[PDB]
């Protein structure tokens, strides 16, 4: 029900739990926020000791993305419990806000990525230029 | 009704606050699987081997019995498996584990807690109060220790240095 | 969606009750013992499931939670192979030295002398010869040592524990309904996409990143502990692409349609690999990736949830013609009903393609360092045509127990059963017809060749030499096969296989596949088969036919499907249930795949196994004496059984002497089988009386009294101990002559 | 209704504290599988036995008989030395005793078929030591204690005997640690066998 | 411990099985410590 502007034109709603939909969609506005946000933040400034997408390959080697991985996994097992037992049984204006910023966050994570295959360079740094 | 630990987790249903130490965390249903009774006993087997490990640990770099030679406890373990008092060690233990499984059959045939072995010595527990308290100090230490006793080992093989050693360098 | 998950939760109670209590699953053995016959109709019935219940759903129930079970067994089975290869193997040695180094992982202790199995294999070890094949597996797979050969015998224990815990879940947690296991659409939507589909492309994966980059490194001389080890191929994509130039463009290819980029590790090359005399790894990748996809698009045919796909019972329904009535109808309703009818089938198919694996194997090597591992090519042809013979028989068998118990007339009136059954005069009379005729013109060839030779004269008999009864159509298909690359098949370089013709491929200087030729004596042969081929399925079908009635019995069906007789009466009815055929028809199975792996023995050994030297001629093991030698009966007792049989006899005081004595004791199982087959019950429950007559005497007489064994069980202990015997001797004797000589 | 010797198994059945030595100790339920009388019959001669066998080992590593036959301290090795005749003789004498003592009640049905019979109570007090019906409870505690100690303290002394090829009070006035370079445990199977 | 698991172990089959296991472990055992034994050494 948030987010409602009768934008179904292919009808997926009708074959696949609307619980699902909403519970994919959030997981990707969330996880596109972080990487969007996160993807502009490396050009403002660096952690120390520490580039849109070889970055990924340049940290697996050390083992930080491995990390992360486990990690994300580990929440990832106790979030697919949440799901399975979501699915087998003044701030609505937030939830609203947050998947709206969300689906904007896929849109600019998509064409910062693609702008690196374009340019070879981050967002910002492009923008700059 | 939801699970206390985590809020957006059901409760898992076989474990409605009989145990203590219960917060619910059960994602993987276990419990709506095998015998809760079982998995306390292991629980705190495992809980107590860890916290005698963890001291172990620290115990064994301060001091080491003259008669033994001075060496990490991973070293220990390699030594004592060639020398003769890792049997020992593990016999005694199964000697033990076998009035062990005579108590885990008292406690599935409904006659025991499970962990609880009469073992009292000092006097330590006083009533049930004081009792419920206790016991529940015994599990969260003994969750902790679990926890702690793959750090101290796992630390010990990517950088070779002991734990109260590791505190102290870097 | 009518296609859903139903579930009965909790239906059983996992309690230890019933296990005391033996023969608990039916009426007539819950209530004990009181002769010895109980016993063993406790064991005999204990797996006949819709013998114990009514309901289909009990049934099926059971029947997905055994599966679990066995499947259990399986990874136990293959992760316990995994641990010897780990533990108690020369592996390490063999990945060295593939044609120096005899394969070896199994270890004995030394109690009564018995470590003289541990013989000298190679590698500096000792140990007993092992045949599976499992090393050149490990090789294709791309293992190379011993510690990733422990974590597949933990994924098998693994794998072996979930599927014990499935089991016990299914039937005692949670165990579907009736209309869950009725999804035939959707079964076969996923055992054809996700099962094979799925199966095939995940391999063909695993190929393509870690056997495809291990394998030509080795194959290229590099060090075992020398290789990179499989991870590094799939991060390092510029060291994949020092192997394989392709990778250097990455996915773009796949998915733009540019395919031929990828002809670097997707080739069509046939024929067999120079280095190793196997397959080349680039052709069975290809060949699973292909094979992926056209069963993850099979997979799609069946209507499931949503209105695309088949019905199969439409599909069914609509094929009928002028010639068989009602046609197809009633079989979907037959094989989403019986369990039975589905086994039949199933066991059917899975005998046909275990004996199709029997052949493509020994012809086409899969793996590398198989083809010149003779007692490896022996004993996996061997093994998987007895398997193809064993599963064929029970197909049979499971269609006469459908056919007595799960057939009903009223659903089947004038369909193809309605109208097999009642021609089945018609069928058996012309089927015993070519048996008759087969029999005459292929064993009368050889009892003619046998007289002639005798009577000393050669220009009289059947031969090479004399009057020429020539394979005209095998060899003219050899020929279109050696012409098919470049001609037929364009994109080919080599043959599929080079038995149909072509070159001699030597590795470590002996033969891995050479031209199989075809002559008088395989034309011969090949009659053989085909007779005992025919009169196994005469016996089979008569069975099947004639399970539910006969012109002998008008009521064989209420006598059921096992019945010893129904009395001395019409001239005497011994012997007329359908389980009296499959009894029959396993000895003519056991006739047929005898003279199989015979004829594919000595072939091999006569023709194609051997030496290659200088000047490029080959020795063979046999010298070339199949030609003018198995086409007299006496030719194959001396120059095959008698010639062949030294190594097995002389075996003692070596590691082969425990062939030696398996030999015999097989030899002796055989002839002790006859004691079962060859007598009758009421003699030995008369001898029993004077045996319980002297127990009285003493006070000593037991109180489940004891029995002698039913018709039946004289039948099947007698039908036992005979395969069990008979093949048993033929295991040794094939395992320690290929073994000396090969 | 626990167990006093183990506090946290429940008291076994066929042990209500009326025996000497009772204190509750059957943890693998022996007790409530096999009679209590024929249990305490073999306890009370496994104890007999090893109380003249801990007494034998001690005894004679100091005292011996004369001849060069007895002359063994160490007492696995006089196993050997004594004559074979002699020694055949008292295990053919000890079988006499063993019918004649229980009086050809020797088995597992037939032992106590007498109601009279008393686990343990053979009949034998020579010199009526156990006429005063005041010692009786004391001195059946002290027989099963006595018994019990011997058993573990004869099982120490054979073993410490086969590890040290020192007879006992010797091998405590002239120890010698374990190595451990000898008499490792076990290993038939480690090495497969050799 | 259970006492149908202990009726399911006093079944003819596991006793049969267990007994002739532990009766060919000892001969077993026996022929490891001494071995070859054609007579009663006399
Ligand atoms: C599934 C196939 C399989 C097969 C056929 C074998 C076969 C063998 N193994 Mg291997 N093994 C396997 C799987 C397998 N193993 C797996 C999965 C592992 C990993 C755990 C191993 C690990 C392993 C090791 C570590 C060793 C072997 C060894 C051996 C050999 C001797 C075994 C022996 O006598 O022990 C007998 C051991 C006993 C304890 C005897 C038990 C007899 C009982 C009475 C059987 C009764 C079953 C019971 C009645 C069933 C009913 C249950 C009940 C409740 C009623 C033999 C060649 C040995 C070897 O090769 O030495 C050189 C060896 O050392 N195996
Ligand atoms: C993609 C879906 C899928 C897959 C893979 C299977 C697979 C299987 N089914 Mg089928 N089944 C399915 C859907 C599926 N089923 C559906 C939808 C229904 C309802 C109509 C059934 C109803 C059904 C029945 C009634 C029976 C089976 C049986 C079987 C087993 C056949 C024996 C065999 O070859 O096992 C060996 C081959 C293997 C590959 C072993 C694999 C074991 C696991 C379960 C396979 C899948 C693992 C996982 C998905 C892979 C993860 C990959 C990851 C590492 C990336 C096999 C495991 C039979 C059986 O044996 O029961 C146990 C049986 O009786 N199935
Ligand atoms: C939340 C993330 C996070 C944080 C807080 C830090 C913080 C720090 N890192 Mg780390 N680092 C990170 C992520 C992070 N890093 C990542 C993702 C990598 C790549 C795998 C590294 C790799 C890395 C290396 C290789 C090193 C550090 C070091 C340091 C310290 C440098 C102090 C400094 O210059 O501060 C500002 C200080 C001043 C302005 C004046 C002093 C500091 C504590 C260095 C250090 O001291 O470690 C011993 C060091 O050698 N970092
Ligand atoms: C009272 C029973 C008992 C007995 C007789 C033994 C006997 C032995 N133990 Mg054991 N031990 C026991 C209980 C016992 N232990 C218990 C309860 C534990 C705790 C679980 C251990 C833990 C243990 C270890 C860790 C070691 C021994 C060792 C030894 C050996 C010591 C060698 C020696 O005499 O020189 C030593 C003499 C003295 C210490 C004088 C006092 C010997 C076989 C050692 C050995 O060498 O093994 C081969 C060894 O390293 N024991
Ligand atoms: C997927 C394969 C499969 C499955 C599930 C079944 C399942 C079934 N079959 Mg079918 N069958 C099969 C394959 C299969 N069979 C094959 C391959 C054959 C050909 C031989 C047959 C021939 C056949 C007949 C003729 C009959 C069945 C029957 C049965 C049912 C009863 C099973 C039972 O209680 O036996 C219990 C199991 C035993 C008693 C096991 C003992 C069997 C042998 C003698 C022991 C094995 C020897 C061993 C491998 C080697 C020993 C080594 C030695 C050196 C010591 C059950 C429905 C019977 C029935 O009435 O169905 C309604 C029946 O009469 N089957
Ligand atoms: C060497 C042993 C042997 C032989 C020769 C036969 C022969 C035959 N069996 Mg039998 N069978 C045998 C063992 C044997 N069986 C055993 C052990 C079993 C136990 C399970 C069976 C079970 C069995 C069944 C269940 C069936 C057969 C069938 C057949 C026939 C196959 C058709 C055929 O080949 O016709 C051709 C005849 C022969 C090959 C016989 C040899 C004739 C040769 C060519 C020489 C002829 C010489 C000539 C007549 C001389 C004339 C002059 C002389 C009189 C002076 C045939 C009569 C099937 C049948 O009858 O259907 C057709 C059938 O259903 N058999
Ligand atoms: C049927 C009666 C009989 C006869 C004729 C013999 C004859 C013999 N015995 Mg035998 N013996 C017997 C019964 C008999 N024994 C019984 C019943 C036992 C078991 C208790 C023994 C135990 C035995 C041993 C252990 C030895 C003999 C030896 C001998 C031989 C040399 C005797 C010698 O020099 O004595 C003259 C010497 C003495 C009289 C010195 C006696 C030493 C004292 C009395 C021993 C202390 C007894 C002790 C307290 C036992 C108490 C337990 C008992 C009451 C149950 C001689 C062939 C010896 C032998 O084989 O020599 C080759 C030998 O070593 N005997
Ligand atoms: C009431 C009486 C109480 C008796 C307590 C027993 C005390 C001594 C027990 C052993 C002490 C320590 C053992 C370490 C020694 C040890 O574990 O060695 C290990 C040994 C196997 O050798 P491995 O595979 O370990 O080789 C390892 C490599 O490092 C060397 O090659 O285990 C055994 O199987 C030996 C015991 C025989 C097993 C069968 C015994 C006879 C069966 C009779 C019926 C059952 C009786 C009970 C069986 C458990
Ligand atoms: C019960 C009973 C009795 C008793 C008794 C006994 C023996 C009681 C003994 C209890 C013990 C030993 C408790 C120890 C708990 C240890 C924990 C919770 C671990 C903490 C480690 C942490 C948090 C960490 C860490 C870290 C990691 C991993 C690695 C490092 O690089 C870094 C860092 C250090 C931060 C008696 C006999 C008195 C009688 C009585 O009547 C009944
Ligand atoms: C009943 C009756 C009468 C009688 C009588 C008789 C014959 C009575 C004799 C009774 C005896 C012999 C009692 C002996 C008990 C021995 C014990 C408890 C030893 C335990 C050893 C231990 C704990 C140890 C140890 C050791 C270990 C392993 C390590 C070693 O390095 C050293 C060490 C030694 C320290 C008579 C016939 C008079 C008549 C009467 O009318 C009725
Ligand atoms: C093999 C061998 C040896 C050995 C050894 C041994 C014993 C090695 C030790 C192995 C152990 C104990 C590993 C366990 C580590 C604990 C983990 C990963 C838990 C993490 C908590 C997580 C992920 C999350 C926690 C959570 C978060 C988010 C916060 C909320 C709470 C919670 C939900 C719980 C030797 C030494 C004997 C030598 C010998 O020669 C060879
Ligand atoms: S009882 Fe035996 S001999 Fe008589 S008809 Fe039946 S099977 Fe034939």
């Amino acid at each position: 029900v948030p987010g409602d502007a009768g934008f179904d034109p292919l009808t997926i709603s009708a074959w696949l739990d609307s619980r699902w939909l909403r519970e994919a969609e959030i997981k990707h506005c969330r996880v596109a926020m972080l990487a969007a946000a996160g993807c502009i933040a490396q050009d403002i400034f660096q952690f120390p000791g520490a580039k849109m997408t070889a970055l990924h390959d340049a940290a697996v080697k050390a083992g930080s993305m491995g990390q992360m991985l486990f990690w994300i996994g580990f929440v990832e097992a106790i979030s697919t419990a949440a799901t399975i037992q979501m699915l087998q049984g003044g701030r609505a204006r937030m939830e609203l806000s947050e998947i709206k910023n969300g689906r904007l966050a896929m849109i600019g994570f998509s064409g910062m990525v693609h702008h690196y295959f374009i340019t070879g360079k981050g967002p910002i740094e492009l923008l700059t230029s | 009704d939801f699970s206390a630990a985590v809020p957006f987790l059901k409760r898992p249903s076989n474990l409605d606050g009989a145990y203590i130490g219960d917060v619910g965390f059960d994602p993987l249903g276990f419990s709506d699987v095998f015998d809760l009774r079982v998995l306390r006993e292991a629980e705190l087997k495992h809980g107590r081997f860890a916290m005698l490990a963890v001291l172990g640990f620290i115990v064994q770099e301060l001091y080491t019995f003259p008669f033994f030679p001075k060496m990490a406890p991973v070293d220990a373990h390699d030594y004592f498996v060639k020398q003769g008092g890792g049997s020992q060690i593990i016999f005694w233990i199964s000697f033990v584990e076998l009035f062990g499984v005579v108590a885990l059959f008292e406690t599935l045939q409904g006659k025991r807690e499970p962990g609880d072995f009469a073992f009292d010595p000092l006097g330590l527990a006083k009533d049930e109060a004081t009792l419920e308290r206790y016991r529940l100090a015994e599990v969260k230490h003994a969750r902790l220790a679990m926890i702690a006793i793959g750090g101290f080992i796992h630390q010990y093989w990517v950088t070779k240095q002991t734990v109260l050693e590791q505190l102290g360098n870097f | 969606k009518k296609v859903s998950i139903t579930v009965d939760r909790d239906p059983v109670a996992t309690s230890f009750e019933k296990w005391a209590q033996p023969g608990h699953f039916s009426r007539t053995l819950a209530k004990g013992p009181k002769t010895t016959t109980w016993i063993w109709n406790l064991h005999a019935d204990v797996h006949d499931f819709d013998s114990h219940t009514n309901s289909l759903e009990d049934i099926s129930r059971k029947i997905f939670s055994a599966h679990f079970g066995q499947l259990s067994i399986i990874f136990l089975w293959l992760s316990g192979m995994y641990f010897h290869g780990a533990r108690f193997s020369n592996y390490s040695a063999w990945l060295s030295n593939p044609t120096a180094v005899k394969p070896s992982a199994q270890v004995v202790w030394p109690i009564v002398g018995q470590e003289v199995l541990n013989g000298d294999v190679g590698g500096g070890f000792q140990g007993v010869q092992v045949t599976s094949g499992f090393f050149q597996i490990w090789r294709s797979s791309g293992i190379t040592s011993e510690v990733e050969l422990y974590w597949c015998a933990l994924a098998g224990l693994i794998m072996s524990g979930l599927m014990i815990f499935a089991g016990w879940f299914h039937y005692h947690k949670a165990a579907p309904k009736l209309e869950w296991f009725q999804n035939a659409e959707s079964m076969l939507n996923h055992h054809l996409s996700g099962l094979l589909g799925l199966g095939c492309l995940s391999w063909a994966g695993h190929q393509i990143h870690v056997s495809l980059p291990v394998n030509k490194l080795l194959d290229a001389g590099v060090a075992p502990q020398e290789i990179p080890l499989p991870h590094e191929f799939l991060v390092n994509r510029d060291l994949m692409a020092q192997l394989y130039p392709s990778f250097s463009k990455g996915l773009v290819p796949f998915f733009t349609l540019n395919w031929s980029e990828y002809s670097d590790f997707l080739t069509f090359k046939g024929g067999l690999n120079p280095v190793t005399g196997g397959l080349w790894l680039s052709d069975t990748a290809h060949h699973h990736l292909a094979l992926a996809v056209l069963f993850i698009v099979a997979g799609h045919m069946y209507r499931t949830n949503w209105g695309i796909g088949h019905s199969m019972k439409e599909i069914l329904e609509a094929h009928k013609g002028p010639f068989t009535g009602e046609g197809h109808k009633g079989l979907y309703e037959i094989l989403t009903t019986s369990w039975h009818a589905q086994l039949a089938i199933n066991l059917a198919m899975l005998g046909s393609v275990s004996i199709i694996v029997a052949h493509h194997m020994y012809a086409m090597p899969p793996y590398p360092y198989i083809a010149t591992d003779y007692p490896t090519q022996l004993s996996i042809f061997t093994h998987h045509m007895w398997i193809g013979g064993f599963c064929v028989c029970g197909g049979a068998a499971h269609a006469g127990i459908f056919m007595v118990r799960d057939y009903n007339p009223a659903q089947n009136y004038n369909n193809l059963l309605d109208r097999v059954i009642r021609h089945r005069d018609a069928i058996i009379s012309h089927l015993n017809w070519i048996c008759i005729f087969l029999g005459f013109h292929s064993f009368g060839l050889y009892i003619h060749n046998d007289t002639m030779r005798a009577l000393g004269r050669t220009q009289d008999m059947f031969s090479d030499t004399a009057i020429q009864l020539k394979p005209v159509f095998a060899q003219w298909v050899q020929s279109i096969h050696t012409l098919a690359p470049g001609n037929t098949t364009p994109n080919a370089l080599a043959t599929a296989s080079y038995a149909f013709g072509g070159d001699v491929v030597a590795v470590g200087n002996k033969v891995a596949m050479m031209p199989i030729s075809l002559g008088t004596a395989d034309f011969m042969v090949h009659h053989i088969h085909a007779f005992t081929i025919h009169v196994t399925v005469l016996i089979l079908l008569k069975g099947v036919l004639f399970s539910r009635n006969s012109r002998l019995i008008p009521d064989k069906a209420n006598l059921g499907f096992r019945f010893p007789c129904d009395g001395p009466g019409r001239g005497g009815t011994c012997q007329s249930s359908a389980w009296d055929s499959v009894f029959l028809g396993l000895f003519w199975m056991y006739n047929c795949i005898s003279v199989v792996i015979f004829h594919f023995s000595w072939k091999m050994q006569s023709d194609v196994w051997g030496t290659v030297q200088s000047d490029g001629t080959v020795t063979h093991i046999t010298g070339g004496n199949f030609a003018q030698s198995a086409i007299t009966i006496n030719g194959w007792l001396r120059d095959f059984l008698w010639a062949q049989a030294s190594q097995v006899i002389q075996s003692y005081g070596s590691a082969l002497s425990a062939y030696g004595l398996i030999f015999l004791g097989a030899h002796f199982i055989w002839a002790f089988s006859l004691m079962f087959l060859f007598s009758g019950r009421g003699y030995w429950q008369e001898l029993i009386e004077s045996i319980v007559w002297a127990h009285n005497k003493l006070n000593v007489a037991p109180a489940i009294q004891p029995r002698a064994l039913s018709i039946t069980q004289g039948r099947a202990v007698g039908l036992a101990h005979y395969l069990l015997g008979g093949i048993g001797t033929t295991w040794a004797f094939f395992l320690a002559r290929i073994i000396s000589v090969g | 209704a626990k167990s006093k010797a183990v506090p946290f198994l429940s008291q076994p059945e066929a042990l209500d504290g009326s025996m000497a030595g009772d204190v509750g100790f059957d943890p693998f339920g022996i007790s409530s599988v096999i009679d209590i009388k024929w249990l305490r019959e073999s306890e009370l001669k496994h104890g007999r036995i090893c109380m003249l066998a801990a007494t034998g080992c001690l005894v004679q590593e100091v005292v011996h008989l004369p001849g060069p036959a007895f002359s063994q301290k160490m007492a696995l090795n006089a196993w050997a030395a004594a004559p074979r005749g002699g020694m055949i003789s008292i295990l053919v004498a000890i079988g006499l005793i063993e019918m004649i003592s229980n009086r050809f009640a020797l088995t597992a049905t037939d032992m106590f078929a007498n109601p009279n019979r008393v686990p343990g109570d053979l009949g034998f007090d020579p010199l009526s030591l156990g006429a005063n019906p005041a010692n009786r409870a004391r001195f059946e505690l002290s027989e099963v204690i006595h018994g019990r100690a011997a058993m573990m303290g004869f099982s120490g002394m054979v073993h410490q005997m086969i590890v040290s090829k020192q007879a006992p009070i010797e091998q405590l006035m002239h120890f010698k640690a374990v190595d451990s370079s000898l008499m490792k445990l076990g290993g038939a199977a480690g090495n497969l066998g050799y | 411990m259970d006492s149908n698991f202990l009726k399911y172990l006093s079944t003819a089959p596991v006793l049969f099985t267990v007994w002739l296991s532990f009766t060919a472990s000892f001969i077993i055992e026996a022929n490891r410590f001494f071995p070859d034994m054609l007579y009663f050494p006399m």
